[PDB]
């Protein structure tokens, strides 16, 4: 609306921009292609499969990964990049022990 | 001394040069620094709050490395495993920079949980059973000294 | 599936994943879906029971790949003259499908293998070809390791001396493509085993040396045929030229290193052999005005 | 000067970043690039209260200290049928499982078996 802007910048842009998230009960996950990038097993989805691939189409399959653990793992990846590339205080992150054991699987499994 | 390489691989060399050396635990955690004598034993040295820093007086050639007082988790230093003390200069002394690592997501989990669960019921949490074991395998020196002398050897190639 | 250990049947997953993995070789379109399931599979593997299926999988894939690259040099030698080009194709193919499988198998390589056989070394099998199985170290390092054997073939003689005689004409013999002959020269830089170092050892010794020398004797050939038919004015512009297409088909054929080597020896082989005629012909070439005469001897 | 933030509706999240002192109706564009769906369709939501164009998320309350990275506020978001809105439901997540005994804290043993322990 006011002032200097650019449609491009404001974090607004394509399915391109986004890559999409699917749970083990079925949830979607919208994140942002530089945060699905923190994760390799991820990082390696988008690199492949990928003879055809640039067609615009992204998307990852989680079997085992269920919406609240992978909810903290999306939370983990705003926090990662936001805070690197600046020397700004960077507080803990939160861990609730039911989700603990599951949370600690997943990041395993992710090599994030 | 004698052909071949006696000894450990991590172990101090008892050069005989001295440098002045100040740690600064630029981490939240409690440092406990450990140095590694001409055994290559580790050897464990007071303890420092996080705001704080200390002089020592080391040599060239000593290896240090650092951890977390009470977990025994990793800590870098000028952001690296271990600190090696080399000839001061007009520099003034050397400094070791204690700074907290940025621990893989599963890494810091597993130092949550366990600090908040006994080791007799890591099994009893009902989480992936993977994970039990790596609950288990806690932080250690030891280990990372084996490990570190596997890198180590890597390092080491023929020259150009 | 789940994060939670499970109880998982090797063959049921694996045949349906050797489906998958033999799609991404030779470069046959998978799935996204797909894609996805295998990275899911791998893991299920590696964490089922106490004994992982991790372990089983990593022998099972090292035969697979072990009789499937050696049948597809023993198909790819089959073609007369031909077997370049789908060297070229499984090398191309094979590139981005490598990639992919580096990238799939990142759990498996962090997780397990953070040890090889570090107490014990062998000294009855490790390098060179062997039937033996090979070191437990990363799946780049073993695919490169797997590559090595085929060459040795009593095949490699003849072949290469045959493939060289097309090259060498480059008048009387146009043309091999870039893409064709490129393809074979990429390959044999690639199929080395994990060095320290430049792996382009085995490049130079099989395939450039043996060209190289050959590429002597046409230039040696045509040089003295031209000296006898034609005079002095005529030669140097026609040197120069013949110069010219060396460098064009060295940047289109060969890698960075040998650009240089081969044409060194070809111009070596039209002035430098020559030069006590040519330093006869400069004392008139100076007497006389004829600027350009004096700008290709300089 | 940055607030992190989820747009939920009906097992979606979307995870955005967006400026505190920016307006209700920038964040509606944000989602419409995503989603393609136009903003005037959307409805903006901060605890099942209507959001205006007039305002600004500032003073809707989500500020930098109640949003943050490691845990961002919710926005709630309903679509339209045509004039008629839809309005507010979200289908949640999961339940997270019963906290097992073994990451309870230590509590007294128990006399040994007689027979050998399995």
């Amino acid at each position: 609306m006011d002032g200097e802007e650019k449609t491009y910048g404001g974090c607004e842009g394509p399915d391109a921009m986004y890559v999409k998230l699917i749970s083990s009960d079925g949830h979607e996950f919208i994140v942002k292609r530089e945060h699905a990038l923190t994760s390799g097993t991820i990082k390696a989805m988008l690199s492949g499969p990928g003879q055809f691939a640039e067609n615009e189409t992204n998307e990852v399959n989680f079997r085992e990964i269920p919406s609240h653990v992978l909810s903290k793992v999306c939370m983990y990846f705003t926090y990662k990049v936001r805070y690197t590339n600046s020397s700004t205080e960077i507080p803990e992150f939160p861990i609730a022990p039911e989700i603990a054991l599951e949370l600690l699987m997943a990041a395993n499994f992710l090599d994030c | 001394m004698e052909a071949g390489r006696p000894r450990p691989v991590l172990r101090s060399v008892n050069s005989r040069e001295p440098s002045q050396v100040i740690f600064c635990n630029r981490s939240p955690r409690v440092v406990l620094p450990v140095w590694l004598n001409f055994d290559g034993e580790p050897q464990p040295y007071p303890t420092l709050p996080p705001g704080t820093g200390r002089r020592i007086h080391s040599y060239r050639g000593h290896l240090w490395l650092f951890r977390d007082a009470g977990t025994h988790d990793g800590l870098l230093v000028n952001q690296t495993e271990l600190f090696v003390p080399s000839l001061n200069v007009d520099g003034q002394p050397i400094f070791a920079n204690i700074t907290l690592p940025v621990y893989t997501l599963k890494e810091r989990c597993l130092q949550v949980v366990r600090s908040l669960v006994k080791p007799e019921n890591y099994r009893r949490l009902d989480i992936v059973r993977s994970l039990y074991e790596d609950l288990e395998d806690h932080p250690n020196v030891q280990k990372d000294l084996e490990r570190l002398t596997q890198e180590r050897i890597a390092h080491q190639r023929m020259g150009d | 599936m789940s994060l939670k250990p499970r109880v998982v049947d090797f063959d049921e997953t694996w045949n349906k994943l050797l489906t998958t993995i033999k799609a991404v070789v030779m470069l046959e379109y998978v799935e996204r879906a797909t894609w996805n399931d295998r990275f899911s599979d791998i893991y299920a593997l590696c964490v089922a029971y106490p004994e992982p299926l991790g372990e089983r999988l990593y022998t099972e894939t090292k035969i697979f790949l072990e009789n499937h690259v050696r049948h597809l040099h023993k198909r790819v030698l089959e073609s007369e003259e031909q077997v370049l080009v789908m060297y070229h194709r499984y090398w191309e193919e094979y590139s981005k499908g490598a990639d992919y499988m580096d990238c799939l198998y990142r759990y498996l390589n962090t997780q397990f293998i953070k040890k090889n056989k570090l107490t014990e070394a062998d000294l009855q099998y490790g390098y060179g070809g062997v039937d033996m199985n090979e070191p437990l170290m990363e799946i780049g390092e073993l695919a490169l390791d797997m590559w090595r054997k085929l060459m040795v073939e009593p095949l490699q003689a003849i072949l290469i001396r045959m493939l060289l005689r097309e090259i060498k004409n480059d008048r009387g013999g146009e043309d091999p493509n870039q893409k064709v002959i490129h393809g074979v020269i990429n390959s044999f830089v690639h199929v080395e085993q994990y060095k320290k170092k430049f792996p382009l050892k085995f490049y130079q010794e099989i395939f450039e040396s043996p060209f190289l020398t050959e590429t002597g004797e046409y230039y040696k050939q045509e040089a003295s045929n031209l000296l006898q038919e034609s005079n002095c004015s005529q030669y140097m512009e026609k040197v120069l030229g013949r110069l010219k297409d060396e460098e064009i088909r060295c940047r289109k054929y060969l890698h960075p290193s040998s650009y240089t080597k081969v044409i060194h020896e070809c111009q070596q082989r039209m002035v430098a052999d020559h030069l006590q005629f040519l330093h006869a012909e400069c004392h008139n070439i100076i007497r006389q005005e004829k600027k350009n005469d004096m700008a290709n001897m300089y | 000067m940055d607030v992190f933030l989820m747009i939920r509706r009906h097992k979606t999240t979307i995870f955005t970043d967006a400026k505190e002192s920016s307006t209700v109706f920038e964040l509606k564009r944000i989602v419409e690039g995503i989603l393609k769906r136009p903003p005037d369709e959307q409805r903006l939501y901060k605890d099942d209260q209507l959001l205006d164009d007039g305002k600004t998320l500032g003073e809707c309350g989500f500020t930098s200290q109640t949003a943050r990275p490691q845990a961002p506020a919710t926005v709630g978001l309903a679509f339209r049928a045509d004039d008629t809105f839809e309005a507010l439901c979200i289908e949640p997540f999961s339940s997270p499982p019963e906290l097992p005994d073994v990451m309870k804290p230590q509590d007294s043993g128990s006399s040994a078996n007689e027979q050998a322990v399995q």
